[PDB]
């Protein structure tokens, strides 16, 4: 146990074990040899000072020990010559996601082993390497991990409702929250009050510009006929009937309500905890209806296709501002067909509803 | 959004004990490595320790390898750092970092930090 | 001693553009990476982008890819940050930072920072 260039007797942990040749060099001689090789000699002269030692990944391993036992100015020239004489560009520096160690990696493979934690990771997505990722894109791999994380599927449809964010229509801030039972949403960043289902504005007192509105002196909004503001009053069975008639599948069984809400604190995360009835996919009643309405909105299903005459007359006075009147010779089917025809032609679905 | 809230720093005589916390939110805590870093007055940022996602692996700097102990609680979404036998050169602002899977950095988020002084 | 000075911050209308600067001194500018980090209201530090010593590789956080462009001019020891399509969530104090190769520290020093706010 002694330095191979000066003979100084030191323990093994007092010297530097050169990885390429395992010739132990004391700290001072290791330092002084490699600076004069950088100061007066060329990059090819960075050979070991003890032994004799075209695979030049030796610079990647030497860069580690050079970073430790060298001055910053001398370590800067080593990088300068490495790019000005070997690489014609900066070296690719990789950070290990599991141990936070930085190292130069200039190899062929997509997998890279950390010289510290000795774990292998993909150079693109920086996730830990597995045999499943071989031959697959990183997008395919991390989705296979999400499709195999027991704690992720245990949350159930709560993750689906949170994936559908609430985007503020004016400040565009994204909130990874479920809409819940109440449609009113106040954005912390811009103080905008809007409906979380149709993204229309909640007008204050005497600020509503819509014509023929009879509640202008009150806080309110105007919602399309397919917004959750209205479809929340439908029963789960009738919401499912609109889905079944268009061959849209929906969950009834799970594949307190675990849908994450926000708790007011001097905001904390808190589960819904409401009763999860049978046939509601383990969700709350309001959160299950939100789940069905999102399916309805995604496929742009028209709830007016299930309207009866009284509902069609209410919709005609609301969105067309004309009290309908049956014409002579019409039966209930014809009167219903005419009102449904005019509504679907003149009043579209939610133009701002997230689909 | 992502938020890291450190707490537990203050004044403590040399040789004492101090336990720091870092409550995390806005991301899957159990899926990322966490770490502690510090910055002494008039000096550069220094890495202290890093812990693996579920806690099977811990890495420490040579100056704190046996004196400090990093730990996490995925059920509580909080990272801990137990500091024992604090020396004079431990006075620094302590940040908790969130490991990143993005190219170009080992961490993508740092907290506000807590000041720690030793007498 | 390392010294960094940011400049260019201000009030920006939503969707506008802005270019930040950083003058460095006290160290060899060519021999280190440079990075931008930002402090959102009530938060700590969020990594924004990183550039290699001579600009060979440029990295970005996912929330700024395609909108932000990092560049440097080693001839004047200056770091630049071009910011396009600024949104309200980009409101933060942007800090200039000097990179490092040491373990666990992608940067060791960061400046005083310049404030950038996006109106609603
Ligand atoms: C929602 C809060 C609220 O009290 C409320 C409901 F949770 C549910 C209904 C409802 C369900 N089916 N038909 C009606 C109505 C209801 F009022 C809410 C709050 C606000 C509001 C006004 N000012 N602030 C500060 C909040 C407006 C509208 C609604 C809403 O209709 O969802
Ligand atoms: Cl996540
Ligand atoms: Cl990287
Ligand atoms: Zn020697
Ligand atoms: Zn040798
Ligand atoms: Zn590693
Ligand atoms: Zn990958
Ligand atoms: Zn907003
Ligand atoms: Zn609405
Ligand atoms: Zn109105
Ligand atoms: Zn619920």
């Amino acid at each position: 146990q002694e330095c191979a260039v000066c003979g100084w007797a030191l323990p093994h942990n007092r010297m530097q074990a050169l990885t390429s040749c395992e010739c132990t060099i004391c700290p001072d001689c290791f330092r002084q040899h490699f600076t004069i090789a950088l100061k007066e000699k060329h990059i090819t002269d960075m050979v070991c000072p003890a032994c004799g030692r075209q695979l030049l990944s030796y610079f990647s391993t030497l860069d580690i020990q050079l970073r430790e036992s060298l001055e910053p100015d001398a370590y800067a020239l080593f990088h300068k010559k490495l790019t000005e004489g070997v690489l014609m560009r900066d070296p690719k520096f990789l950070w290990c996601a599991q141990c936070s160690f930085g190292f130069i990696y200039e190899r062929e493979q997509l997998e890279a082993t950390c010289p510290q934690c000795h774990q292998t990771f993909c150079v693109r997505c920086k996730r830990q390497w597995e045999e499943q990722h071989r031959g697959r894109s990183c997008e395919d791999f991390q989705n296979w991990k999400r499709m195999n994380d027991p704690e992720y599927q245990a949350q159930g449809l709560a993750m689906y409702l949170q994936e559908n964010g609430i985007d503020c229509p004016k400040c565009k801030f994204s909130y990874a929250l479920a809409r819940g039972g109440c449609m009113h949403f106040h954005c912390t960043q811009c103080r905008h009050q809007f409906c979380s289902g149709c993204y229309n504005a909640f007008y204050a007192k005497n600020k509503c510009p819509e014509p023929n509105c009879r509640v202008k002196k009150s806080l309110h909004g105007h919602h399309p006929r397919d917004c959750l503001f209205y479809l929340r009053d439908w029963t789960a069975l009738r919401l499912q009937k609109l889905l079944q008639d268009n061959n849209v599948m929906f969950n009834t069984e799970p594949p307190g309500c675990r849908v994450i809400e926000q708790k007011e604190v001097p905001l904390r995360d808190e589960a819904c905890g409401k009763e999860t009835p049978a046939g509601y996919a383990g969700l709350c009643q309001a959160h299950y209806k939100e789940y069905l309405v999102s399916l309805i909105n995604a496929h742009s299903l028209d709830p007016a296709t299930l309207y009866e005459v009284e509902e069609l007359e209410t919709a005609t006075e609301r969105y067309l501002h004309v009290r309908p009147q049956p014409l002579a010779g019409e039966d209930p089917p014809a009167y219903q067909a005419r009102l449904l025809q005019k509504l679907t032609e003149e009043v579209p679905l939610g133009q701002s509803i997230p689909r | 959004e992502v938020q890291l809230l450190e707490s537990g720093g203050g004044l403590v005589q040399p040789g004492g004990s101090l336990r720091l916390s870092c409550a995390a939110s806005g991301f899957t805590f159990r899926g990322y490595s966490m770490a502690w870093v510090r910055q002494a007055p008039g000096k550069g940022l220094e890495w202290v320790s890093t812990i693996s996602p579920i806690g099977t692996y811990t890495y420490y700097a040579d100056s704190v390898k046996g004196r400090f102990t990093i730990s996490r609680d995925n059920s509580k979404n909080t990272l801990y750092l137990q500091m024992n036998s604090l020396r004079a050169e431990d006075t620094a602002v302590y940040y908790c970092a969130k490991g990143s899977y993005s190219r170009g950095t080992p961490f993508d988020y740092w907290g506000q930090g807590t000041l720690v002084t030793v007498s």
